């Protein structure tokens, strides 16, 4: 039980009847241990399913920051015929706020070709060990055979310098995330932090 | 003299209206880019204020105007639980925001419960060092009541709420208790616009009290020359590098490593030592500006 | 009759009288100052006063009706005496205060202006200021006012005895000066009337920009192109490149020159003090005589710059040895050193750098070297500034144009790659080119930029190797030739526009 003191974004939300949050905006949790990073400000993303994970940690006694993408939603331009419909990617300066952070937590749709490469795109730049919850069930190894950096499935030739350290399915976006996933990403971050 | 708005435009064509605003001598306090628009919040002299507009309105932009824009809030919930953090706390906050200030979360370490809630000294320091403290609390009368020991700060206050009127000595807005949903109600954006009236009435209050004996120099020009001096301010990644309060700026750099370089920038002719009470913040190590006035 | 005119009066009714003597360049405007009104306007939402303990500074806040009833009663509640400095605050009065004294008692803060009706007694109101912050105490709608800070210890100190006698208010006073800005010659003057004619710009900065500064305002007028509440600029050369840094304070007449961005190499004029910025190079200041900036919004003003430009490269060598000794400089031949020589290049060439160092070297070229250009501005008006840019005839008399390429009959001219960009096909060719006629290729081809001639005419290509449709016609060259064909690559030819 310590004191908890969030430095909140410096930008207002979504119009009047929408989100608290803003793309492409950064909140610091003053003691840096967790930091969630949200796709992007919307429904599907924020409050839902992001928020509630940010809750848990802070109520875990963990001080949390949350980072919302630019541009989250998409796949990256590296991925296989280029992308489609939009195009993710990783700022440099929000490389560099994740990195500080002694533990990510990252939330991911459904389709696996798409959260593989975008793991792949956020671990060429981010070197601490993060967790990929989602809500497909997607195994340690298929980010290996792409060439991502895994602590159960390590691949021969490592494209990425970060560490996939758990992965977590079932946790759908936009819709309240129950008390066990909850409980299993504390367990989860608590056993991978110290 | 500055008067502090927000204009909320295109990217298309915003170099030259920032190159208008550097020309006039305004300084771009801050600057997002979302997609294809931006919202900056600038501080340009009154003189120029219809000028601005006219060029705003030439690139079709919109100014609106931000009556909390120089200062910084401090919202104290009792802890970053589910039960407070995820909604009226970030509503608060946002709503803040809405109107320019610049919030931060305080989430008590023993805030919670009925007799058994509590507040540090360093919390209540923390507290301090802003402009204006604005308290999220329950919705019972009775735990209220016996809860005034956490509002024990020289700080202006405001208490949120359940019920609608309580007896506390001090400014209480009703109707915004502890819920689970986003606020969007009408009746609890009009307690978000009470509470937003009594906050603004209470930063004029304090404006007067300072324009009774006006600090040598305003902060947002004190924040330019920090900037335009000290070349690290663009290497921080906290959201707000240099915050503009009332009478002050908090840098937030480390104090250990910085505060000899800070204290040593002459602005005018004086040294910013003699002019500013530098000190060590209880915010992350940061470091903490007070302005002094004429009379010293 | 008798009017003040600049510091020494005269008295000639018509202006062309008293602007006679006054240097103008004919086309300027005439500021007119009529003189000052100073209006006193005074709200005083801050409250002063002149107690026997000294003045503190009262400010109504909450305005309710206690403000109100305080607007006009505060005379009334002048030279009262303080009632009671009880634990109920300082008061003083009691005067009649018929504010409905609600029961309904109220909160109120250390230090706030209480025009609390004492006793509920309408004719007791007490003028409570209030000291320490008293809750649920006083009757009244509500007896807050406004808030004390100034003076705070004066009314702790203040006694009984002591009244507020002169209740002050805050003198509040404004200033309004009157304008008249005008261009006519022919009017009547009735007396007393001050009138300025020019203002006077003193140099000190970087080389090059004052030397921008300096070219800007060779004839002596200043165009107005863009005016502000702050400002006036220049707009002459807006596409000129600079890069030197003087951020300091661009204060009261202030003059800067815009180094980087849209409006680089814009001629700024402060009307205003406002901090320094980066993206500004101050190249001096206007010592005396603003108001002639300050008053003007568009048109012309006569600025007489201290530092001469002392740039000779559209002169004769005798007409450049008579100025430069009658400035007390050290001077040194170069080329040609004939008295009617033209000088083509001087070392150094900026005014500052010639100042500091009292010395020049000047190089003047063979009469049959320098070559003669006509240059089409009405027909490719976008070409033709892009050639005056980069063969510098913007600034001085004389450019420079670099072999980079030669074949035979070709030879084509170095590009600069900064002001090649807004090159649309302007005065491209219809028949055969013939000789002689000089040609930038626009941004159709690849070569973008490149300026050529050729000595010969042909019906397919154009002076730079391009086909028509990628070639627009600039100039020509009307007078000098036979030159071109003795110049080797990488040698520097000069020209000279005799429109």
């Amino acid at each position: 039980r310590k004191e908890q003191i969030v430095d909140c974004r410096a930008v207002m939300g979504l119009g009047e009847g929408g989100g608290l949050a803003q793309r492409g905006t950064f909140a610091e949790g003053l003691r840096n241990d967790v930091v969630v990073v949200a796709m992007s400000p919307g429904r599907r993303h924020i409050t839902k399913p992001v928020c509630e994970i940010t809750y848990g940690i802070r109520e875990a006694g963990i001080q949390t920051s949350v980072l919302v993408l630019d541009a989250g939603g998409g796949i990256p331009s590296d991925a296989p015929q280029g992308s489609l419909g939009s195009t993710f990617g990783l700022k440099p300066e929000e490389a560099k706020q994740v990195n500080r952070h002694k533990l990510c937590v990252i939330h991911f749709g459904n389709v696996k070709s798409h959260i593989i490469y975008k793991a792949r795109l956020f671990l060429k730049y981010v070197d601490i060990p993060t967790i990929i919850v989602c809500q497909t069930p997607v195994d340690m190894e298929d980010f290996a055979a792409i060439g991502i950096k895994t602590k159960n499935v390590m691949p021969l030739e490592s494209k990425t310098e970060g560490k996939i350290v758990e992965i977590i399915t079932g946790v759908i976006r936009g819709e309240s995330a129950p008390q066990k996933k909850i409980d299993e990403i504390i367990e989860s971050i608590k056993k991978h932090l110290g | 003299m500055y008067q502090i708005i927000r204009y909320e435009g295109g990217v298309y064509k915003n170099n030259i209206l920032k190159e208008w605003i550097e020309d006039v001598g305004g300084f771009i306090i801050q600057e997002h880019v979302m997609q294809l628009d931006v919202y900056m919040t600038i501080a340009i002299p009154q003189n120029e204020i219809e000028n601005f507009k006219e060029e705003a309105k030439k690139y079709k932009g919109k100014i609106v105007e931000t009556p909390l824009a120089g200062i910084e809030i401090a919202i104290v919930s009792p802890s970053l639980s589910r039960h407070h953090l995820p909604h009226i706390a970030c509503d608060v906050s946002e709503y803040v925001r809405k109107f320019g200030a610049k919030p931060n979360m305080i989430g008590l370490a023993h805030g919670a419960g009925k007799n058994i809630s509590e507040i540090r000294e360093k919390e209540k320091r923390l507290i301090q060092e802003h402009d204006i403290a604005i308290y999220v609390m329950g919705n019972f009368e009775s735990c209220i009541l016996d809860k005034t020991h956490l509002f024990k700060v020289d700080i202006p206050l405001v208490v949120t709420g359940g019920p609608e009127t309580l007896d506390i000595p001090y400014t209480y807005v009703g109707n915004l208790g502890r819920r689970a949903q986003r606020l969007r109600k009408g009746e609890e954006i009009r307690a978000l616009r009470q509470m937003i009236d009594e906050v603004t009435k209470k930063i004029n209050d304090k404006r007067m009290e300072l324009s009774y004996d006006p600090p040598i120099i305003p902060p947002v020009v004190l924040k330019d020359e920090i900037e335009k001096r000290i070349d690290e301010v663009r290497g921080i990644l906290a959201p707000m590098p240099i915050v503009t309060q009332l009478d002050g700026l908090r840098i937030k750099m480390d104090y250990d490593r910085n505060h000899e370089e800070i204290e040593n920038v002459k602005i005018g002719k004086y040294l910013l030592k003699d002019i500013a009470y530098v000190t060590r913040s209880e915010m992350k190590n940061y470091i903490l500006i007070k302005l002094k006035s004429t009379s010293e | 009759m008798n009017v003040l005119v600049n510091n020494n009066p005269k008295s000639g009714k018509t202006l062309e009288d008293v602007i006679k003597d006054e240097y103008y360049i004919p086309g300027s405007n005439i500021v007119i100052i009529k003189g000052t009104a100073t209006v006193i306007k005074e709200e005083t939402k801050k409250y002063l006063i002149k107690t026997t303990k000294g003045s503190f500074v009262v400010g109504i806040t909450e305005e309710n009706e206690t403000v109100d009833f305080w607007n006009k009663n505060y005379k009334s509640f002048e030279d009262k005496s303080l009632i009671w400095k009880s634990i109920s605050d300082v008061s003083f009065g009691s005067i009649e205060i018929p504010l409905p004294v609600s029961s309904v008692k109220q909160n109120f803060k250390k230090w706030d202006v209480v025009l609390s009706v004492s006793g509920l007694d309408t004719s007791e109101g007490n003028l409570i200021f209030v000291q320490r912050d008293v809750l649920e105490l006083y009757g009244l709608e509500n007896p807050k006012i406004g808030i004390l800070i100034g003076g705070k210890r004066v009314l702790k100190t203040l006694t009984a005895d002591d009244r507020i006698i002169s209740i002050e208010q805050m003198r509040e006073s404004k200033e309004n000066i009157d304008y008249e800005i005008t261009t006519n010659l022919n009017k009547e003057i009735q007396d007393t009337w001050k009138i300025y004619t020019y203002c006077k710009a003193e140099f000190d900065g970087p080389p090059q920009s004052t030397e921008h500064a300096l070219a800007i305002l060779e004839n002596g007028t200043l165009e107005i192109s863009e005016n502000t509440n702050t400002y006036v600029a220049d707009c002459r050369l807006q596409t000129l490149f600079i890069d030197e840094e003087n951020p300091e304070d661009r204060d009261r007449g202030t003059i800067t020159v815009r180094n980087i961005g849209n409006g680089v190499g814009k001629v700024y004029i402060y009307q205003e003090s406002r901090a320094s910025s980066l993206s500004h190079t101050v190249v001096g200041k206007v010592t005396d005589g603003i108001e002639i900036v300050d008053f003007s919004n568009s048109g012309h003003i006569t600025v007489k710059t201290n530092p001469e430009r002392l740039s000779v490269i559209g002169k004769t060598q005798k007409d450049a040895k008579i100025l430069f000794e009658k400035h007390g400089i050290t001077l040194k031949m170069e080329g040609n050193i004939d008295e009617d020589a033209i000088i083509v290049e001087q070392v150094p060439e900026y005014t500052m750098d010639i100042l500091k160092s009292k010395e020049v070297t000047t190089k003047g070229i063979e009469p049959e070297k320098l070559l003669y250009v006509e240059i089409y501005d009405k027909d490719a008006p976008t070409t033709s500034w892009y050639f005056r840019k980069v063969t510098g005839l913007t600034t001085k008399r004389i450019g420079t144009l670099k072999i980079y390429f030669k074949h035979d009959d070709i030879s084509m001219f170095e590009r600069d790659w900064d002001y090649s960009k807004g090159l649309l096909p302007e005065n491209t060719p219809e028949k055969s080119i013939d000789s002689g006629i000089i040609a930038v290729t626009n941004m159709v081809k690849k070569y973008k930029g490149y300026i050529g001639v050729r000595t010969s005419s042909n019906d397919k290509y154009g002076p730079t190797g391009e086909t028509f449709e990628g070639t627009n016609i600039v100039g020509k060259v009307v007078k000098n030739s036979e030159i071109l064909k003795s110049v080797k690559q990488g040698e520097n030819i000069y020209i000279l526009e005799v429109n």
